[PDB]
């Protein structure tokens, strides 16, 4: 965690002692991704660091070898305690796809190695869309964001699984993103 | 502002005490108050 | 200076809030304050007292100028002068910009403080343009938020007060006589203390802020109020034939009081400044009529 | 509905709520119409005009005016609740006034002081909270009117 | 008008019959002048322009 915050990305091609010998070597818990469990920065775990930074190689080598996608960010059972005050949806896909990574989410999409549920929920109940709704403001810098951002992710899950409708996804208020805007 | 103030000094019996905004967070070789600002427009 | 001043104070009192000269004030004030760091890093500019003990930020705050004020209140710089700084950004996440202000501008354990300054001793029209900038902002419904529990109970303390005083004096003859009397006692007592507040706010807060007159009229009015209630509670005693309409002056004038508590404490406070304004126009209005 | 079961009971207090609902009712009347057709830009005005002009009533004219009874109350049994000044109150600032000097009163003040401050302070207090109304209306016309309009609709 | 026959009527419940005259009628009356003063405010700062010019010649 505290060894990506660096730049020039010359740490991680060298991390490989690392990553073999330390794991599957009685290991049980969490490889190298841990959480992070405290009150300042709340959960969180490598692949969030990764997506924080404008970086792919990193991204790439993580999810090679490491955690799965469907790891929630704040976690915990507790939501009015994070680590941050902004609000992104507490999913890697999630991250992404708020902080206009267009090259991370397409990876994320298909890879074959660890596929990411475009339908994948979120602890309050949210999902990819529903975090596009509620990071909008009416600012106009921002609205075109998302609005590129929403029309982009569901061409893509029109084009990867067109047997599910996204927009008819209830939140755990039984709320639909048109409904939540 | 002003009533804020007033009611801070407290009432003319009883002497309130204070409390300080801000902790000695040191930012080099000084008390400080933080805020979390979002503003869109800024940065382009 | 023979004044007081110093090159800093006399780039303060200078300045003005048009554009054409506030780019000069601004840029000489850093130069000068970049060379006095690099030629003697060891005196602190920025804090060098008047004759009145004031500093070029106090300085600037008491006489109204705004844009050298606001400058100084948020000034940043970058390199070999970051210590020469008051606010400092921790980390940027887009618009997410949580950052850091200094505060040599807090009342607390700081006599003479810039707040106080822009409150009481400040007369320019200026005064209610210097309370949005961010760090006083926020640090101003910080503290407010946190003393609305006393606003309110006081409200209340008021409030009942006003209706024993309603009852008791309601049933003026002109066990009841028992609680008439404690009635009356309750009145006394609490315009007794009406009374030593009002005259300790009045003497502590002596200088004003030029007589303190179109801001503080409704300590005047308290005063007021709670003088009619204690002289003609007095004067009932002696059996005195004035006392019976003065009393009820008090209460009509309670009723008034009551306006203050009112009218400012939630999303409601822009009713006042047009009632002070309408005193104004009295200036010859008696005079010329009639 | 109360005061006309407290009626059945032939007793003396169904008279003022019965009539207090009556003109209730005709206040009431105010909200079929003006909001019909064409006519609710009208209605909106400043704070659908009767949230933002109740301002008077509830404290320059009722909770304000319970002083003034009071006052006559104690401006000498006759005074027993309420009624003994409520007609004193209404006789006197809009009507006639008579008071002399008797055994112990000192009338100078309550007609000399007390009735020449009274209208005094309400019109004063009317005009400023006058001022206050064109001031807030010279501006939020803009166009929501329409959009409030449709959104009561 | 309101004046003169406002004095003690016999036999009369005095307790709502007579906190509804003053403490409704007039507020109402009053809230009505103002809110037609309003409108004419609306109508007298826009709507204005110079087209009274305009009228006068169509009057002519």
């Amino acid at each position: 965690m505290k060894a990506v915050l660096n730049l020039q990305d010359g740490v991680n091609a060298c991390i490989m002692p690392l990553l073999q010998i330390d794991k599957d070597s009685g290991n049980p818990k969490p490889l190298v991704n841990a959480q992070c469990i405290d009150e300042f920065y709340q959960g969180h775990s490598a692949l969030h660091i990764a997506i924080e930074k404008r970086s792919l190689q990193c991204v790439k080598l993580l999810v090679e070898n490491g955690a799965d996608v469907h790891l929630r960010a704040c976690g915990r059972f507790f939501q009015k305690h994070q680590g941050t005050c902004f609000y992104f949806g507490e999913l890697p896909l999630s991250l992404a796809a708020c902080t206009k990574q267009w090259d991370v989410v397409t990876y994320l999409l298909e890879n074959p190695h660890q596929p990411a549920s475009l339908e994948a929920t979120d602890s309050l109940g949210n999902t990819v869309l529903h975090a596009l709704v509620m990071i909008a403001d009416n600012s106009p810098e921002n609205s075109a964001l998302v609005i590129h951002m929403y029309d982009g992710l569901l061409q893509m899950g029109a084009r990867l699984c067109p047997t599910v409708q996204l927009e008819e996804i209830s939140n755990h208020q039984g709320l639909t993103p048109l409904k939540l805007a | 502002a002003i009533s804020v103030l007033e009611m801070e000094n407290g009432y003319w019996w009883c002497r309130r005490k204070k409390h300080r905004e801000g902790r000695l967070l040191k930012v080099g070789t000084r008390w400080c108050f933080r805020v979390e600002e979002v503003n869109w427009a800024a940065w382009e | 200076d023979s004044l007081g001043n110093t090159v800093l104070h006399a780039l303060v009192m200078i300045a003005d809030n048009s554009p054409e000269n506030s780019a000069l004030v601004i840029h000489m004030y850093d130069g000068l304050l970049q060379m006095g760091a690099r030629l003697c890093p060891t005196v602190q500019l920025e804090e060098i007292s008047n004759h009145q003990g004031l500093t070029p930020l106090k300085l600037a705050a008491k006489e109204g100028k705004i844009e050298i004020f606001r400058h100084i209140l948020q000034r940043e710089f970058s390199g070999p002068y970051q210590p020469l700084s008051r606010k400092f950004t921790e980390w940027c996440y887009g618009p997410v910009r949580v950052s850091l202000y200094d505060l040599s501008s807090v009342d607390s354990w700081e006599k003479n403080s810039v707040l106080e300054i822009i409150a009481f001793h400040c007369k320019s029209p200026n005064r209610h343009r210097m309370v949005v900038l961010e760090p006083l902002n926020k640090l101003l419904q910080e503290k407010w938020d946190r003393l609305v529990s006393r606003f309110f109970f006081n409200f209340a303390c008021y409030l009942v007060y006003m209706f024993i005083f309603t009852v008791v004096a309601y049933h003026q003859p002109s066990f009841g006589e028992s609680m008439l009397l404690l009635g009356h006692i309750l009145i006394l007592l609490g315009g007794i203390y009406l009374l030593l507040g009002q005259l300790w706010y009045f003497w502590r807060r002596r200088l004003f802020i030029w007589i303190s007159f179109m801001d503080s009229y409704f300590e005047i009015l308290f005063l007021l109020q709670a003088l009619l209630t204690v002289l003609s509670q007095v004067l009932r005693f002696m059996e005195t034939e004035w006392y019976l309409p003065l009393l009820v002056l008090s209460l009509v004038l309670g009723w008034l009081n009551l306006l203050y508590y009112t009218r400012g404490f939630q999303h409601t406070g822009i009713y006042s400044v047009m009632i002070q304004k309408v005193i104004l126009r009295d200036l010859l209005r008696f005079l010329l009529v009639y | 509905v109360l005061s006309q079961v407290l009626r059945f009971m032939e007793t003396e207090w169904y008279l003022p709520l019965l009539v207090l609902s009556l003109v209730l009712g005709w206040l009431n009347l105010l909200y079929y119409t003006r909001g019909f057709q064409h006519t609710g830009i009208y209605s909106v005005m400043i704070q659908k005009v009767i949230l933002r002009d109740l301002l008077r009533f509830l404290l320059v004219y009722l909770v304000f005016l319970f002083g003034f009874a009071v006052a006559l109350v104690s401006l000498s049994a006759p005074y027993r609740s309420i009624l003994d000044a409520s007609l004193e109150l209404f006789k006197f600032t809009i009507g006639m006034g008579e008071l002399a000097f008797q055994e112990q009163l000192r009338f100078r003040g309550v007609v000399l002081l007390l009735l020449l401050a009274y209208v005094l302070l309400t019109y004063v207090l009317l005009l400023n909270m006058l001022i206050a109304l064109m001031s807030e209306t010279v501006n939020h016309v803009a166009d929501n009117s329409w959009s409030i309009w449709k959104l009561q609709k």
